[PDB]
RNA sequence: AACUCUUAGCGGUGGAUCACUCGGCUCGUGCGUCGAUGAAGAACGCAGCUAGCUGCGAGAACUAAUGUGAAUUGCAGGACACACAUUGAUCAUCGACCUUUCGAACGCACAUUGCGGCCCCGGGUCCAUCCCGGGGCCACGCCUGUCUGAGGGUCGCC
RNA sequence: UUCUGGGUCGGGGUGUCGUGCGUGGCAGAGCAGCGCUGCGAUCCAUUGAAAGUCAGCCCUCGAUCCAAGUUUUG
RNA sequence: CGUGAGCUGGGUUUAGACCGUCGUGAGACAGGUUAGUUUUACCCUACUGAUGUGAGCCGUUGUUGCAAUAGUAAUCCCGCU
RNA sequence: AGGCGGGCUUCUGGCGUCAAGCGCCCCGCGGGGCGCGACCCGCCCCGGGGACAGCGUCAGGUGGGGAGUUUGACUGG
RNA sequence: UAGUGACGCGCAUGAAUGGAUGAACGAGAUUCCCACUGUCCCUACCUGCUAUCUAGCGAAACCACAGCCAAGGGAACGGGC
RNA sequence: UAGCAGCCAGCUUAGAACUGUCGCGGACCAGGGGAAUCCGACUGUUUAAUUAAAACAAAGCAUCGCGAAGGCCCUCGGCGGGUGUUGACGCGAUGUGAUUUCUGCCCAGUGCUCUGAAUGUCAAAGU
RNA sequence: CGGGCGCAGAUCUUGGUGGUAGUAGCAAAUAUUCAAACGAGAGCUUUGAAGGCCGAAGUGGAGAAGGGUUCCAUGUGAACAGCAGUUGAACAUGGGUGAGCCGGUCCUAAGGGACGGGCCUACGCCGUUCGGAGGGGAGGGCCCCGCUCGACCGAAAGGGAGUCGGGUCCAGAUCCCCGAGCCCGGAGCGGCGGAGACGGGCGCCGCGAGGCGCCCAGUGCGGUGACGCAAACGAACCCGGAGAUGCCGGCGGGUGCCCCGGGAAAGAGUUCUCUUUUCUUUGUGAAGGGCAGGGCGCCCUGGAACGGGUUCGCCCCGAGAGAGGGGCCCGCGCCCUGGAAAGCGCCGCGCUUCUGGCGGCGUCCGGUGAGCUCUCGUCGGCCCUUGAAAAUCCGGGGGAGAAGGUGUAAAUCUCGCGCCGGGCCGUACCCAUAUCCGCAGCAGGUCUCCAAGGUGAACAGCCUCUGGCGUGUUGGAACAAGGCAGAGUAAGGGAAGUCGGCAAGUCAGAUCCGUAACUUCGGGAUAAGGAUUGGCUCUAAGGGCU
RNA sequence: UGAACUAUGCCUGGGCAGGGCGAAGCCAGGGGAAACUCUGGUGGAGGCCCGCCGCGGUCCUGACGUGCAAAUCGGUCGUCC
């Protein structure tokens, strides 16, 4: 909500640092071993409670 | 006619999420809030059922910055008893300390 | 003509089979070491470009030291690196140093980065009060000793 | 796909409901201003008027247009 | 004992509850009484209709017909004489 | 743990707070201290029970409150 | 065969396992009457959304092989013999 | 002086004339009614997802325990804890189910309870 | 020689693929339509117009819990959004939440839970104001201060000092900018001003305005009183007040909204005919000063029966009414400072990324109402229901103490003003027929605030303005059967249907009449049974003020 | 390991149009010899009535029944100081 603890904020931090897309020359890096982030979470599919 | 909202987060209609409409001088008409209304003082005697006279009827710490000739009368007990009680305790007090000497 | 079925060729769908293996499983051997000097675990953070994992802790993808002796690498690029000869790239080892917050977690508490106290230092104040910043401390139980005490509890001397 | 033929409007017939807007009245419970004038549901005349009527009603021959070319077959 | 993916649930035939009788009791009743979810067809036949199909092609296409075979239907009463 | 044991408040919906007074002593007219006021002595704070309640442990009775289990077979179902 | 008022040797009514009664009350059970109505005689017509057709999109239950019948026998009711 | 003059202000009620096709709560909103029987007095509550009822509750009535070293009940346990910030007009345990009118007979059975070492049966310990 | 050694079955396990199958289906809440722009591409995006719905218990505007970047701008149209897409709550790249006075923080409510003690073989548990040698603040220079003290946690709806007006952004806002304040804390000089401060009595200089010596005052003052003055010393201790009291009803004061009257001003709409017409806009913050208005078992004078005063109702009076004169409290209303400079409305000029600026005029005069809400008062009603604690703040009692000796001192409840400081955390957005939960953009579920015009008793239903929206996971063409629904309609009969009047049909508002059996006398009752109802033109009655 | 659903209790907050019948108390006018009565008005009581939001969920045994929904939808209906 509005109302948050500094506790929530900064685990809320983390997690939307988390969900952002592999860099672009990462694929190149790896020769497209890796080519998405499988960890990649949507706010209306997955809750993190 | 315009339907004006709340102005804070808390949404319901508490004891302290009391407000009032004011005009603003952009011709508007929002939320005012106001402070709880103020009690005047009771008589010590327990007895009379006014309240005190003289005294200012606001909120208890308000009275921190109120000048103390807002806060009692210049009578004896004044700002803790009514005149009434205090003229019968100016009697019985006599009174009674006279009968004290009459068994004497 | 179509449509349906059968057989074979080719092409799809699908992933079997075979070959491969820096993994597992099992047995044996040598050691057999955590922690209030803050452990295990957890949280957050750290790369020029970095999400994850791994590695680290505001000195954060590693510092010093020693051995090794020319690289790191995706693209950069730039090295108090290289013609080491301004005693050293990297790696390994790791006797120096460092190691945020929670956690037995320790001022009191925690769905709070909440609320305190003592001492010392610098500044604002210069009239030592107050304000800000920095550092050292303040949990519980128990042992030895010191200090300060308490009770006609048992006495001594007046 | 031109002895022409086929549509769209219009006209007439038919039928349905029911007397249109406007205008006129010394018709109108009345009422208000200076005989007159204004307000006033309704009523009367114009007015069996008005409206709509094949989209699956009937007949015109008045008006104005249209005439092209999918696929396949011995 | 035709017929609940045809229906209606009245009855019976879960769980609620009342009475009578029975049982120390929990409970029983082939006794009475009240309230109690009735699910799915788009598949294959059958049937009802609706396109179309002999394709072998100097046959294509149209009109007028024939008919195998199948269905088949009328029933009963009153009044007058 | 506020007056226990032994030889001064009833007329009123007032007031009551570390002693006035007296005695004695110590310092620089200004301060301080002590005793009486406020009796003396004592072994438990004051009351109510009291070797009975109660506690520990054996013994008998009660105990579907609770636990475990059982509730034969044949059979024109 | 229902409802109500009576009759009572009542399989098996009965007195706080409460008897009798009861104004008001009830989305409780039941009977009759008035009004009303397509519940019915006896079905017909109109409308909206579907079904239907089409562009796009696009499942599931189910499935031994499968799917015309009569009789016979058979595990005593076949679809196959 | 059986009060009058001026000015201002709304919103309702009653009656009457006229009038339209006897239509007028014109849409909308919006109780069918009556005579009786059964059950429960009533309001309330209940089987979330088949049973909203006649079931449960209820006020009323009646019985039962207990004066605190107590009645009822909890905890492995503290003579700890609940009723209890309580004290019989109270708390705890039951049946009936408002009001009206009544509530009959039976204590043999089962159960509860009282009497008592004055007599049988009768453990451990002791003799 | 050693085995994890041979599959068609086990409603076998895992993975994959068919028939059904281009089938069921994309059918809840009235609606779309024409043109244009962008674009490879348009029923679906955007703009304009037309026609409609939600109709203020909204399909509107803001929050709590919850979500956690979904918020905002640009770009893309692979996947996803059950048709499409030039669109998105999708994807990609950037950006965004600013506080002394909003809330957390602070207080204790239920309750949780340490300490002492007891218990448990133990990890630990019981218990919570009781229980221990539980007191580490205050004062007098070394005395004495403390029983109510039992740590502490526990409310983003309880208690709780103090921020409001205008402007600004692509997204922020009581936080930013401007303007105007306020509260709390801080001061041996706490920086000034004022208060405390009013002077008398004896002799002389003296015929004077004044000046010399002594002595004595002075911790304010006014009013008969309620009580008023800018201040107006005061400890321990005590007492009291506020914080801090339910639900319901009647009435009154004030705002907001609505309505009416200006033949008011400024724009707009309508004009075929009429319409001095219709619609929109006409303003003032917190704080302070003053005054209306409301309330008062508040004071003084006085004295009541022929009792009087008075409310919608009540209630009040010799324990003292009525009347006359005063006091205090609440004032969120009006005037003024703020403050018109600003904000809206209209007009003109300059200008097209400094341009995105400068000027003019206006912002007016009244009325009431069974109107609706909010709020402040006041009088009642109900209870075998009495409807919170604490932090914190204040007054009084108390007179221990301090202050100077003739002009000041002690002390000042700012007492007029000045000086300094106010840390930490939350702050975007959605808040629900697509940002929450239900596997989803799910006809379900989820706590509140604001709320207009007409009809009407109504916050009912129907229609409209502000605001919002495209009909709720798709378009087009048909109108067969059979369904769901419109609670569609119906000749004659009227329950003959059926287990059964199931279903829906009649009745329905309001006014005036009229209402039985039975009953616990309350009821039954809107019993039953009748009449009236539109429109228009009049009449009569019900008021206020001078 | 769970009382984010639900059952009960506690603390602290919020909410419930418009109408109807109309009880105690009071005022006035009539009847009385007193006991005490009658009419109108006032007043606004209630686990009172119609009824919106709310809260519930009767009937159609309607819709739906590989649904919008692992319990929902429509009309009707209970209650609403
Ligand atoms: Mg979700
Ligand atoms: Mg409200
Ligand atoms: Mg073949
Ligand atoms: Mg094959
Ligand atoms: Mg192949
Ligand atoms: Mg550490
Ligand atoms: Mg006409
Ligand atoms: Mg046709
Ligand atoms: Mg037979
Ligand atoms: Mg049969
Ligand atoms: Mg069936
Ligand atoms: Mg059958
Ligand atoms: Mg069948
Ligand atoms: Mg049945
Ligand atoms: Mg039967
Ligand atoms: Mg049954
Ligand atoms: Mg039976
Ligand atoms: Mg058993
Ligand atoms: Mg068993
Ligand atoms: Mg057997
Ligand atoms: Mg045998
Ligand atoms: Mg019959
Ligand atoms: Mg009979
Ligand atoms: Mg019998
Ligand atoms: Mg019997
Ligand atoms: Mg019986
Ligand atoms: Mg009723
Ligand atoms: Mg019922
Ligand atoms: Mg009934
Ligand atoms: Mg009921
Ligand atoms: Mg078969
Ligand atoms: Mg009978
Ligand atoms: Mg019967
Ligand atoms: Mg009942
Ligand atoms: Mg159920
Ligand atoms: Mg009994
Ligand atoms: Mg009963
Ligand atoms: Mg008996
Ligand atoms: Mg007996
Ligand atoms: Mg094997
Ligand atoms: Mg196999
Ligand atoms: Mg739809
Ligand atoms: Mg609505
Ligand atoms: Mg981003
Ligand atoms: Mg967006
Ligand atoms: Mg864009
Ligand atoms: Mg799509
Ligand atoms: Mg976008
Ligand atoms: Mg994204
Ligand atoms: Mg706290
Ligand atoms: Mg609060
Ligand atoms: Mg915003
Ligand atoms: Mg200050
Ligand atoms: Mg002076
Ligand atoms: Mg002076
Ligand atoms: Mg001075
Ligand atoms: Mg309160
Ligand atoms: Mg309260
Ligand atoms: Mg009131
Ligand atoms: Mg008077
Ligand atoms: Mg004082
Ligand atoms: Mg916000
Ligand atoms: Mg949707
Ligand atoms: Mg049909
Ligand atoms: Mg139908
Ligand atoms: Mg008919
Ligand atoms: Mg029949
Ligand atoms: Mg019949
Ligand atoms: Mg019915
Ligand atoms: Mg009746
Ligand atoms: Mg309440
Ligand atoms: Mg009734
Ligand atoms: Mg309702
Ligand atoms: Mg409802
Ligand atoms: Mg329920
Ligand atoms: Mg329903
Ligand atoms: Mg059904
Ligand atoms: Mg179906
Ligand atoms: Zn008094």
């Amino acid at each position: 909500a509005s109302h948050k603890t500094f506790r929530i904020k900064r685990f809320l931090a983390k997690k939307q640092k988390q969900n952002r897309p592999i860099p672009q020359w990462i694929r190149m890096k790896t020769g497209n071993k890796i080519r998405y982030n499988s960890k990649r979470r949507h706010w209306r599919r997955t809750k993190l409670g | 006619v315009q339907r004006l909202t709340y102005r804070r987060r808390l949404s319901y209609n508490t004891a302290s999420n009391k407000t009032r409409l004011s005009r603003t001088p952009g011709n508007r008409i929002v939320y005012l809030y106001t402070k709880k209304t103020g009690k005047s003082p009771k008589s010590a005697c327990g007895i009379c059922p006014g309240r005190l006279r003289g005294i200012r009827a606001v909120r208890p710490q308000v009275l921190m910055r109120l000048s103390k000739t807002k806060k009692h009368v210049s009578r004896a007990y004044g700002g803790s008893m009514c005149a009434k009680c205090v003229r019968d305790r100016i009697k019985r007090a006599f009174l009674i300390e006279e009968q004290k000497i009459v068994v004497k």
